[PDB]
């Protein structure tokens, strides 16, 4: 809960990386400038990250508060409040080392 | 700019071409990792407006805005109250008025 | 002497007379403007000053211009004789229509083609000017604007002097500082290289230059032989030759570039002769040929330097080397030779409105003018027009800007018209084109031998812009250049004289200026053989009372607008006197003024011209007048109505009223004031009221500055103020749709909406509450959308078929009060709004504030506090008769503080007031020799007014205290020394010793309480930030600073920080979890990890760091 | 007095065509009018001068 | 003042010190003092070139009286400033030990404040002068993997010489230093405050 004996600095790995982020992101366009909504796997799709709103599938199929844990096939995003999208983290892959 | 010329490099790498592109294109690439990590670290930084230097990814930790050094300056608490201060000498040693 | 004509009767304590009436106090911010414009008025009195040529400004700026042609000189552009024309709307309108008080000017422009030989002349709109209503003041927007003036060095030539630490021998250099061009250092050094640095270059040697010029060798030798250190210069200086000499100094001020004759020759009259690259103010002209005596009989046209110029001021400085007193040259008269000094008033000029503004029109010709002459160079040649040709927007967007964000346009503040006429005679220092607050040296934040009679010494910001800002004198009037001037009367042969001419800093340095103060007899003889006198610098000794020269007009020729009006000056001290100067400034307007009973003569005329008071054009009688407008009818017949605002919200949140104090079928005469504006009485400033003091020590409620106040001025309205709040809010179109205000709201009970009206706005004269609801509207949702078919569609169907949010205005945080009116603007109406809006409603809240605790007070001395307790009005301690007192004050902080005079204030106000009468049976006593014939008798409730430097005298006060009419009971309650006999209101009996008691003038400050008190304990939280808004009005949280971190740790305290960090700022979880507990009986459960850590590592862990947490 | 009722008024921050002084200077001066009741109720009075 | 003296830099006055104990025997030149004292027990004389601008100030004599003037051919203890100014605390460290700078240090900055009639404890002094003074300076690293010149608090560096020594390493040479309150914050052994 708030237990910390130590705090130690690791160099993380490729594999760290792939283990942290949920997602792969894709294509620079940002929010939509018409619809001011994230674009397919954008910088900001909530595929990725999570719901725009709290308990709110992109579809609409599970919009009711009862739904936690639960992940819309029909859109592929999972259910929870927005807060959990301030703690979630997206990795890109490079085509040649750096 | 990382995404975009990571996809340019995979685009490039599928349709096949000589050596020069594509070591170009990596070098491209790795000048653009080091300007996100650090902008300024070395060589020209990148500005768009006005000339002005970019805030990179690293800037959120040194300087005075750095998150550092932010979290000691203090924070805004609830249950607070100002107001003027008169003497009052009808009161005992450990008391005060509101 | 009331020059005004119907001003209130108030003998004064006169023993000396001014000879000239105050100068119109703000001519001087309006004649800049006046001279920049041109007027038939400005010209006639240019021309009565005797100057020989009368320019304008805006015809200055845009002849100096023209012609501007094309290189190939087959095309020439000429256009003068700036006009201007009447007014758009009347100044009320333009303030409340939210317009901007402007004019139009048309020049009259000549469009002339070389090769053909055709004139095309015909008149030129170039848009409007922001015109300088007759209180010199500029309307922007509906909004108060005040430019004030600044100081900056005078271009010219200034000699240096630095001594060597280690050679000890003196390095004498020269600097010219023009308005443009290149900079000239010739310094004589221990190695005796006297050269140049133009442009922060190396030091080259003057000869080098010198002879570049072509000057012949023999003509240095002949020129300079009576100079030793420059003679063997010359003879050390190897290069020699017109075109080597001319190359070297090309390739050292433009290297790496092929050296030629020409190159050199061409580039020197270009950055010396060419006046566009290379120009100078003819200030800076005249100034040189004065320090120079060179070129004095000619007016100066020609702004340009010259070489005799440059060989005359290294002439002067190798004489000042060898240490002569004074120099000359042929054609130049004799002048002294000495180092100048940077604080001198002879160097620093002035720059007043009209400069600023006729540089920022100079920028925005040059912009218009570049693309002009492109355009005409590149447009065709046959059916070219100048219509096509100027450009308006450059000229327009620049002074729209400079009124707009320039530092140097401040509102206006408008507390009362005291702090606005201070204002509009500030004198800035700091800004753009002037120094920095840490570049800035700490020495010219001092004073100078030069400052007295320009600039007042005491009147200064408490902060740090101390001495960057000062303000002009009494007398000061500016000269058309620039240099402060002040009046004096020459003494010919020891004889005053009436006649006054104006002197400045240069000329009254060269001269004897006696003392005002001095006694001089009825016939102009001097009866003391010995006067003091000030000398050059710092230096003042007596000299016989013939050789003096000139003499002073006035001992208020020193002292500020603001501190000219402080009784007993000469008593208090000087960080007292500047601290009551700056409080003066700061007083509220209250409801029922009343007018001081001891103050100097210097507060109606420094009402009237404060221009918050009308005043009759003409002497006309009046028929008939009302409590909103007045009409009076003029001997020839024609009648004139004067429009009063009333309760109209001031630029500082204060109100402002005028109340006609003129009865209807009287002659009123010219010049005679007809209405009374905030912080006025019958034509004169009233900033306070008048309360009976008590200075002793009372139960330490007054301990250490607090303050004691009796009921009876809460109960009475004596310090009742009124403060009228403002708030709008707009409904701008949004791509989602555009907002509306209504009455309805979605899910809001009924009485919450109760006060709104069928329009959506709460109607006129109903009471609002904190947090209730001022002006309904409502916000469209946010859906998928499609700009060309879902505007047709919406046209056509499904019309009023979306969700709508609620986000009303409402009251903030800590405001009440009446509603008096409400403004609504409309684009339906026509009424122009910012791009954008449809419908801005602004709504005045105005309520009533009675003098509470928590409150300041403060006389004229400077001497602060705040209302530590009220007591009831049957507590208070009172006099033998039974009058009580209604303010105590603390007697320690009077010595120590060293501020005696207010003692003497509190002692004249009593005598005035309760009335005097001093015995003349047996004839005027001693001390009586001096009082005014006419003041010997005085009636309950007299007025008196004491000059500054010259008021009553200690015996005069003396004497008067024992005279004092007595109570119409028959019997005197104060002594002689001034001291009288109380009685405990507690207690019920008398303090064992005397206490001194008087009238005494009580301001009020603007630092109430109501603003300062504010309470938060749950409300909205910051978005980004997860933490408490801040400020009053947000209602949010006090902030946390480090120290206090520091002194947390210093106890040992270790839980009180844990919550203060954690479960009060930042873990919402934390914060929920405590609230319920404290809802219930629960126990506080213990805090979690604050959002800060958190979000430090996420953001952390993005740099590829991989920051572990070893729980274990 | 406690409280005044001016007909054609809302509030107390205006004026009224005719008269010399605003609302507030009148109710200044009316605050000096001195009665004695008898009842103790709120009675009423009125003040018609054209 | 009381900032240059706890920031522990060269001294403004700089006076001379008394490095060693002897016979002064000092030839007074116009422009610049010389200043050498013969060793009573033996040993060279230290020589200093001193500015003549000052007034001498007191020599050391059985009165020890401040009117007297610097007498040539008396004897000083070691460590005595010769002249009005102050003396460089790393020269006095190294010639005396850290006892004598701490204590020196700690009077003259109660001095100064007394100056002005304020009075506080010396133990807040001896607090701070305690870490201001703990780092051992090392000249040569040897048998010891640090860098030589590189600071090392006295109790590692010790623990570290008491390892390498009971195991046959041979110690490695180390010295006490002083330094600034800037540069003794610096080196610390927590990392996150050092970032911070
Ligand atoms: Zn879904």
């Amino acid at each position: 809960v708030n237990f910390f004996d130590e705090l130690r600095i690791g160099l993380a790995t490729a594999e760290d990386i792939r283990q942290w982020s949920y997602g792969e992101v894709k294509k620079p366009e940002t929010i939509n400038y018409r619809t001011l909504k994230p674009e397919k796997d954008g910088l900001f799709c909530e595929k990725i990250f999570g719901p725009t709103r709290d308990w709110e599938c992109y579809c609409g199929k599970y919009k009711r508060v009862r739904f936690k844990g639960i992940i819309c096939e029909r859109c592929g995003v999972e259910v929870t409040r927005a807060k959990v999208r301030r703690e979630r983290m997206g990795h890109i892959e490079l085509a040649a080392p750096v | 700019r990382v995404i975009n010329r990571n996809n340019r490099l995979k685009r490039l790498i599928d349709l096949g071409a000589p050596e020069i592109i594509v070591n170009n294109e990596k070098r491209m690439l790795q000048e653009s990792v080091d300007a996100l990590f650090d902008n300024g670290r070395r060589g020209r930084p990148v500005t768009g407006p006005g000339n002005r230097p970019l805030k990179s990814l690293s800037d959120l930790l040194k300087g005075k805005q750095g998150r550092f050094r932010q979290n000691l300056l203090g924070k805004r608490v609830d249950y607070s109250g100002r107001s003027v201060i008169v003497v009052g000498p009808q009161l005992k040693l450990h008391q005060c008025g509101l | 002497n009331n020059s005004v004509p119907g001003a209130p009767n108030r003998v004064s304590f006169a023993k000396l007379r001014e000879p000239l009436e105050v100068p119109g106090l703000l001519d001087v911010q309006t004649d800049s403007f006046e001279w920049l414009i041109g007027s038939p008025r400005w010209r006639e009195s240019a021309a009565e000053r005797g100057d020989v040529n009368p320019v304008g400004g805006l015809e200055e700026v845009l002849y100096e211009l023209s012609p501007i042609e094309d290189f190939s000189g087959s095309m020439s552009l000429s256009f003068s004789d700036p006009r201007f024309d009447d007014v758009k709307a009347p100044v009320d309108e333009c303030k409340d229509k939210d317009m901007t008080y402007a004019a139009p000017l048309f020049v009259t422009a000549e469009f002339i083609n070389n090769n053909t030989g055709e004139i095309k002349s015909q008149t030129v709109f170039m848009g409007d000017f922001p015109m300088m209503t007759e209180k010199g003041t500029f309307i922007i927007n509906g909004t108060e604007r005040v430019v004030v003036s600044q100081l900056v060095r005078s271009p010219g030539v200034y000699f240096d002097e630095t001594i060597d630490k280690s050679t000890d021998k003196t390095l004498h250099s020269v600097k010219v500082i023009p308005s443009r061009g290149a900079w000239l250092e010739f310094d004589v050094d221990k190695r005796d290289t006297v050269g140049v640095r133009i442009d922060r270059k190396r030091r080259q040697p003057v000869t080098v230059l010198l002879k570049a010029l072509g000057w012949t060798s023999e003509q240095i030798v002949e020129r300079f032989g009576f100079s030793e250190i420059m003679r063997s210069t010359l003879e050390k200086d190897n290069t020699v030759g017109t075109d080597e000499a001319l190359l070297d100094i090309y390739r050292k001020l433009r290297p790496g570039e092929p050296p030629t004759k020409e190159s050199a020759q061409t580039l020197l009259e270009n950055l010396f002769f060419k006046e566009k690259r290379y120009d100078l103010a003819r200030v800076g002209r005249y100034k040189v040929n004065k320090k120079l005596g060179l070129h004095v009989g000619e007016p100066i046209t020609s702004s340009t330097l010259t070489e005799e110029d440059v060989v005359a001021t290294i002439e002067y400085l190798v004489r000042l080397h060898e240490g002569q007193t004074t120099m000359t040259v042929p054609g130049g008269v004799e002048v002294p030779v000495e180092t100048d000094d940077i604080d001198h008033f002879g160097n620093r000029r002035l720059r007043t409105v009209g400069e600023l503004i006729q540089n920022q029109i100079r920028v925005g010709m040059s912009r218009m003018e570049r693309v002009v002459r492109e355009r005409m160079t590149t447009q065709d040649v046959e059916a070219i027009t100048p219509q096509t040709l100027i450009n308006i927007r450059p000229v327009v967007a620049a002074i729209k800007e400079f009124f707009g964000t320039s530092q140097l346009s401040q509102f206006m503040d408008q507390n009362n018209p005291l702090s606005g006429l201070t204002h509009k005679r500030r004198l800035s220092a700091l800004g753009p084109g002037g120094l920095s607050r840490e570049r800035a040296g700490l020495e010219v934040r001092d004073v100078h031998p030069s400052h007295y009679g320009r600039m007042c010494p005491i009147e200064t910001p408490e902060g740090p812009n101390i001495g960057l800002i000062g303000s002009l004198s009494v007398y000061a009037r500016v000269n058309p250049f620039g240099f402060i001037e002040t009046p004096y009367r020459k003494v010919v042969d020891g004889v005053v004289s009436d006649e006054i001419v104006y002197l400045t800093a240069d000329e009254e340095d060269r001269h004897v200026v006696a003392q005002a103060n001095s006694p001089i007899d009825a016939d102009g003889r001097f009866v003391e053989p010995r006067v003091l006198v000030r000398r050059k610098a710092g230096e003042v000794e007596y000299v016989p009372s013939s050789e003096v020269d000139y003499m002073d007009v006035s001992p208020r020729q020193m002292v500020s607008v603001a501190t000219a009006m402080i009784p007993f000056l000469e008593h208090d001290d000087a960080n007292r006197a500047l601290m009551g100067a700056n409080m003066q400034r700061q007083a509220v307007p209250l409801v029922r003024s009343e007018a001081p009973l001891v103050g100097t003569g210097m507060e109606l005329r420094a009402a009237i011209d404060a221009g918050d008071v009308v005043v009759a054009e003409e002497s006309g009688v009046i028929e008939e007048v009302s409590a909103d407008y007045i009409t009076v009818m003029h001997d020839n017949g024609t009648r004139r109505t004067y429009r009063m605002r009333k309760f109209a919200r001031s630029n500082h949140g204060t109100c402002a009223n005028q109340c006609p104090i003129v009865d209807a079928g009287d002659r009123v005469e010219a010049g005679q004031v007809i209405a009374d504006g905030p912080c006025t009485d019958d034509g004169e400033m009233a900033l306070g009221k008048n309360l009976l003091v008590a200075i002793m020590p009372w139960e330490g409620h007054n301990y250490e500055d607090a303050i004691i106040l009796s009921n009876r001025l809460v109960e009475e309205d004596v310090l009742t103020s009124i403060h009228i709040e403002e708030h709008e809010i707009d409904a701008r179109d949004t791509k989602l749709g555009a907002e509306e205000i209504t009455r309805d709201i979605p899910n809001i009970s009924d009485e919450v909406l109760a006060d709104l009206d069928e329009r959506g706005i709460v109607r006129i004269g109903a009471e609002v509450r904190d947090g209730d609801i001022l002006v309904g509207k409502v916000t469209p949702k946010g859906e998928t959308e499609l700009t060309p078919e879902e505007r047709l569609l919406r046209a056509i169907f499904g019309e009023k078929a979306r969700e709508v949010r609620d986000t009303s205005l409402k009251v903030p945080h800590g405001e009440s009060g009446k509603v008096i009116g409400i403004r609504v603007f409309s684009r339906e109406d026509e009424d122009e709004l910012p791009a954008g809006v449809n419908e801005l409603v602004r709504v005045y809240v105005a309520q009533k504030r009675k003098i509470s605790d928590g409150d300041k007070l403060a006389g004229r001395h400077g001497n602060k506090g705040v209302i530590g307790k009220i007591l009831p009005v049957e507590d208070m301690p009172f006099l033998a008769d039974g009058t009580p007192v209604d303010i105590i004050l603390n007697t320690h902080g009077v010595p120590r503080r060293m501020n005696i005079g207010q003692i003497l204030e509190t002692h004249l106000g009593w005598c005035a007031h309760s009335g005097w009468k001093v015995d003349a049976a047996k004839g005027v006593p001693d001390w009586a020799a001096r009082l005014p014939d006419e003041l010997l008798e005085a009636q309950p409730n007299a007025i008196v007014s004491t000059p500054v430097f010259d008021g009553a005298q200690e015996a005069e006060l003396q004497g008067l205290l024992s005279c004092t009419l007595p109570n119409r009971d028959g019997d005197v309650l104060v002594d002689a020394d001034g001291k009288a006999m109380l009685f405990d209101g507690r207690s019920g009996e008398p303090f064992p010793y005397p206490v001194t008691v008087g009238y005494m003038y009580i301001m009020k400050l603007h630092h109430l309480v109501d603003d300062k008190i504010h309470a938060r304990s749950t409300g909205p939280y910051s978005m980004i930030t997860q933490q408490p808004l801040g400020g009053k009005a947000q209602f949010g949280g006090q902030r946390f600073g480090e120290m206090e971190c520091w002194a947390m740790q210093a106890y040992g305290a270790a839980y009180t920080l844990q919550e203060l960090l954690t479960i009060k700022s930042d873990d919402t979880v934390g914060r929920v979890k405590v609230y319920e507990a404290i809802v219930k009986g629960e126990n506080i459960p213990e805090p979690g990890i604050p959002e800060s850590f958190k979000v430090l590592l996420k953001e952390l862990q993005s740099l590829c760091l991989n920051v572990e947490v070893l729980s274990s | 007095v406690t409280s005044i009722r001016i007909d054609g008024v809302l509030h107390e921050f205006t004026t009224v065509p005719g008269v010399k002084e605003d609302v507030t200077e009148i109710i200044l001066n009316l605050k000096s009018l001195v009665v004695s009741s008898e009842e103790d109720e709120p009675v009423t009075m009125y003040l018609r001068k054209q | 003042r009381v900032q240059e003296l706890f920031e522990a830099r060269v001294p403004r006055g700089k006076a001379p010190i008394a490095d060693v104990t002897g016979r002064v025997r000092l030839e007074d030149g116009e422009r610049f003092y010389k200043i050498t004292i013969v060793p009573d027990d033996g040993g060279e004389e230290v020589v200093y070139d001193k500015i003549s601008k000052r007034q001498r100030l007191r020599v050391f004599k059985h009165e020890d009286g401040s009117e007297r003037v610097l007498s040539d051919g008396d004897h000083v203890e070691v460590g005595q400033q010769l002249m009005e100014g102050s003396a460089d605390p790393h020269e006095v460290l190294r010639v005396q030990g850290p006892r004598e700078v701490q204590i020196h240090l700690v009077r003259e900055v109660q001095e100064v404040y007394r100056a002005q009639g304020v009075s506080i404890h010396d133990k807040h002094i001896e607090v701070i002068v305690r870490q201001m003074l703990r780092r051992v300076t090392i000249i040569d690293s040897g048998s010891t993997e640090f860098l030589p010149g590189s600071l090392i608090d006295r109790a590692e560096f010790e623990a570290e010489n008491r390892r390498v020594v009971a195991e046959g390493g041979e110690p490695a040479a180390g010295r006490p230093v002083l330094m600034g309150i800037t540069k003794a914050s610096l080196a610390t052994d927590s990392w996150l405050s050092a970032a911070s």
